[PDB]
């Protein structure tokens, strides 16, 4: 019911300056903003897909030649917004998933069809280093609940072969599990 | 018909004042923005103040000099640069250029509250010279230096 | 009134030796200090003119063939000192002014000429990735004065060819607001 | 009396199911656990040398081909310890030490007899780019204990030609004692 | 202590004198022949008269102008030629250069007859532009034209 909107720009000012004309320019919500190696710029917002569509046209339309990508998601689960943004609670213990992919576009999809084919919680979506880079998504709930999500997320991103490794960690180690949910 | 661009300043034995009027068609044609594509003529009147330590006569227009502008209008944030070039009209010679306003294809530099910043550089850098003797000679040139003005657009007159 | 000093080292142990000798040669305030990519080290020293140009002549006769890269900025605005260790306060949230700008020394020239051209409060300079990679600098303060100081700071960078974009942001969005300030 | 385990995995996700998979194999604690450019993923752990060489052993059995590199390291100081994965107590600000080396490795073995050899305290060793990378030792005392430590360690550093410099500094400045302890 | 050359004409609404002095040491340097090589600095006095077509003040100096300069001794028939370079002194600005004279290695131009020729240019080859509004506008720049004078050089003063 929602969308993800992805940005990215050459320049770190018109990056900063694109964010501030996006926001204003429909009722969405700011979920990434930060500056990526080598002096590019990503931002990244969330909202209605009306609103994530005329802000994503927006953008790229003020981009001029410092644009260097840009892409739409529609028909992302909502869970995922609050995991891009920042971090959503794991108060279980049960069972930890871990489902890495290349670049955060494969990441997101995946994560949408395992939340909506599981009754798993999305923990978090970490993207390491820009939206180009490795991805990866964390999931918490039951052991079966676990599986079937990472089950689904590995199929997703396998299919376009962008699937990294899999990985599902039922009863995870103090230390681990620490990590994991701080990370 | 010339529009005054806030209050005119006085330092390095010069004056320098920023006005606005129509756009002109100036020769020759490919350097200056066109008059159909311009809304605004922006004109920068400098002469020589009293006891000028250039040796410059009061009254007398500064030539060669090196002139950027920037106008930036502080109600929708738009900011664009550009040169002044020297030109000589029915009213003497002064450093001038057309510029879009309301014609503006990025917009934003419509009727409203603007701010102009105008960087000036020495003669020297024009290959302009300067006598150091003991009988004729004057003083350095003044190092390069940035002038502020706030005035309000009210549109291509 | 100040100096800006900054000494780039190949060396991080070096940059850290250098760092105690510069403190002790003279009265100044370390600006920055810290290891950039791949293994150099940065330092960054603010103070008076002659303590300035007396510490960064110790630093470097004594880097030795770990020097990178040596430069001294003066006659530059005071508040630019505390806009690259940390962040002035900003009690207005009503206009930002933002200039990236070409390598730091650009950006530096810049701010300095913004802040003693106009009547707006620097926030802070950042600096991206090292001396040599994109910096930008905050400013906050009035819509006119806002747009003064960023024309000013464009004017400056832009005669060096390394100003890379401009924007006079009023009224920023509450997301935006917060992203600004931190 | 205590090991030091390094293990290094070109896969993100690999390097967190092999974390899990070792902390549960025997009874060790995780010192770093962190991605490294450009996507690999960097694991260490310590603690006896019998439970180091298990858990290395079962790390790299089931890398597979996403295995960057291992190493382990017998007969370390237990102070070098928690100086990898924290900081030291060091209510003494009276003299630092500074040693930087090529590799963690060289840093390691270098921190070993260092402790072994003087009275000084080694506060933390800090990895700035991976197992491979620049890595530097610091270490607080006595002025002729630090003395010594240092001497000592560029000594074992020296031997391979693996020590980037060497610096004794006696009454540090405030604002450098506190960012060389803080780091 | 400048003497003057010939007499002054009055053309193309601007008036041009000619005159001469003791060497000038002129910045930057590598440019103007240097004070120590030189007998004497010719200088160009160039100004607008009354009702001036290219819409210049009068008494203002005319700037951005290019204008060769050529000396001929009638005595021993020795021709050298040159440019006058823009510049300021303490009498106001003017287009000068120092000239050897006594000191030229051809030799030939010391102290007898002398007749001066000046090559003036239109300012639109140095990118000076002009206005051709029906307000504000002004008329075509002169063609390139040359004026001659005569004058007796009395040594180097």
């Amino acid at each position: 019911s929602q969308a993800i909107g992805i940005l990215e720009l050459t320049s770190i000012a018109k990056g900063m300056e694109l964010g501030d004309a996006m926001l204003k320019s429909a009722n969405v919500d700011l979920l990434v903003s930060k500056t990526i190696s080598p002096g590019k710029f990503l931002l990244m917002l969330g909202g209605d897909i009306g609103a994530i569509q005329q802000a994503i046209e927006t953008g790229t339309s003020q981009a001029g030649e410092m644009l260097v990508d840009s892409l739409v998601l529609a028909n992302i689960h909502p869970s995922v917004l609050p995991a891009i943004s920042g971090l959503n609670s794991v108060d279980k213990r049960q069972a930890v998933g871990i489902v890495e992919t290349w670049s955060v576009a494969a990441c997101i999809s995946a994560a949408d069809l395992a939340v909506k084919g599981s009754n798993v919680t999305l923990v978090r979506v970490h993207m390491a280093f820009g939206i180009g880079g490795k991805c990866y998504m964390v999931v918490a709930g039951d052991v079966l609940d676990v599986a079937a999500a990472v089950a689904t997320a590995s199929l997703a991103a396998g299919a376009k072969g962008l699937l990294v490794y899999a990985s599902i960690i039922p009863r995870p180690h103090e230390a681990m599990w620490r990590q994991m949910v701080e990370g | 018909g010339e529009v005054p661009i806030g209050d005119p300043k006085e330092l390095n034995g010069m004056e320098i004042a920023a006005v606005y009027l129509q756009p002109i068609e100036m020769e020759p044609r490919g350097i200056d923005l066109a008059a159909s594509l311009a809304d605004i003529h922006l004109e920068a009147d400098i002469h020589a103040l009293k006891n000028n330590p250039n040796g410059f006569p009061e009254g007398f227009w500064m030539p060669y000099l090196t002139i950027a502008y920037a106008l930036a209008n502080a109600d929708t944030g738009a900011i664009k640069t550009g040169t002044l070039m020297p030109m000589v009209a029915d009213d003497g010679p002064h450093y001038g250029a057309n510029i879009a306003m309301e014609k503006d294809k990025k917009g934003g530099f419509g009727v409203g509250t603007y701010a102009l910043t105008f960087l000036i550089s020495n003669p020297e850098k024009q290959g302009f010279g300067r006598h150091v003797d003991e009988e004729t000679g004057v003083g350095k040139w003044f190092e390069p230096f940035v002038v502020t003005y706030f005035f309000k657009y009210t549109g291509t007159p």
